């Protein structure tokens, strides 16, 4: 962390300190999980407002970090394949189209997160403020966890995301000795994605937040 | 008068408590509870 803040080009203030990069579990040993927290710290006249439970940032953080694990690992195979280039054949071009087909799904679910949890939920609670109200207004700003698909109500929508993230990690393992072993993997990816579009649609009749998701995942397709 | 002169002094110490943070209609009941804790919080800052 003390090496990270130097490369931030924004910070290194009294605010920038108090970033205890601690942990909460001891991992034993291809998955998409790496548990790790990141807790802010405050002092007395501010601790009375920012509750020691509003712990929920750590809930929304471990998701957002997990997302970066895709756009880096997927960037690796995009960079790992670059050095392979003479070698032009059907086995090659048909392989790279999988990456462009899998990357776009991550670059759209991220574009959603970068619209709900950082911009529109921040429009409120910024033009909303301008002593008891500060407790509730803050308890309504973060409650960012609803539009973030972390709520147990829309949990089945989140369970399917792991099946997507897992297959991309397997795609990174096989950095054409085993092409067919990868061809089966991509076909499993196109099925699960095609299943997501149905489970979200069926969950529209029962949440205006999810409405913008179908417009994101689907555009000139079915 | 006699009851008033009692009430006028039977509330003397209670005003002092009220003079720190600075049935009946509940529209002001819960407000007094917070109107004091703010003063007791600024005293430590």
């Amino acid at each position: 962390l003390s090496k990270a803040l130097q490369c931030s080009l924004h910070g290194d203030t009294p605010h920038a300190s108090n970033l205890s990069l601690a942990l909460k579990y001891l991992p034993e040993v291809p998955d998409v999980l790496s548990c790790l927290e990141l807790r802010y710290k405050v002092d007395w006249p501010l601790n009375i407002v920012i509750t020691e439970g509003c712990s929920k940032y750590s809930g929304v953080f471990s998701f957002l970090l997990q997302l970066k694990l895709m756009m880096w690992a997927l960037k690796d195979v995009c960079f790992h394949l670059k050095r392979t280039a003479m070698a032009g054949s059907v086995q090659f071009r048909q392989l790279q189209l999988f990456k462009h087909e899998m990357q776009h799904f991550v670059k759209v679910i991220q574009g959603y997160i970068a619209n709900q949890i950082l911009h529109v939920t921040w429009c409120e609670f910024r033009a909303r403020l301008a002593l008891e109200e500060i407790q509730r207004a803050h308890a309504e700003y973060l409650h960012a966890v609803f539009r973030g698909l972390l709520t147990e109500k829309a949990a089945p929508v989140m369970n399917v995301i792991h099946s997507i993230f897992s297959l991309v990690l397997k795609f990174r393992s096989q950095l054409h000795p085993n092409f067919a072993l990868m061809q089966q993997s991509y076909n499993t990816f196109k099925y699960y994605s095609h299943f997501l579009f149905k489970v979200v649609t069926k969950l529209v009749n029962r949440q205006p937040h999810l409405e913008d998701f179908l417009l994101r995942i689907n555009f000139n397709n079915y | 008068p006699v009851l008033l002169s009692l009430l006028k002094t039977s509330c003397e110490p209670y005003t002092r408590f009220i003079h720190d943070w600075v049935v009946f209609l509940k529209h002001i009941a819960h407000d007094i509870y917070v109107c004091g804790k703010t003063i007791n919080l600024l005293k430590l800052c």
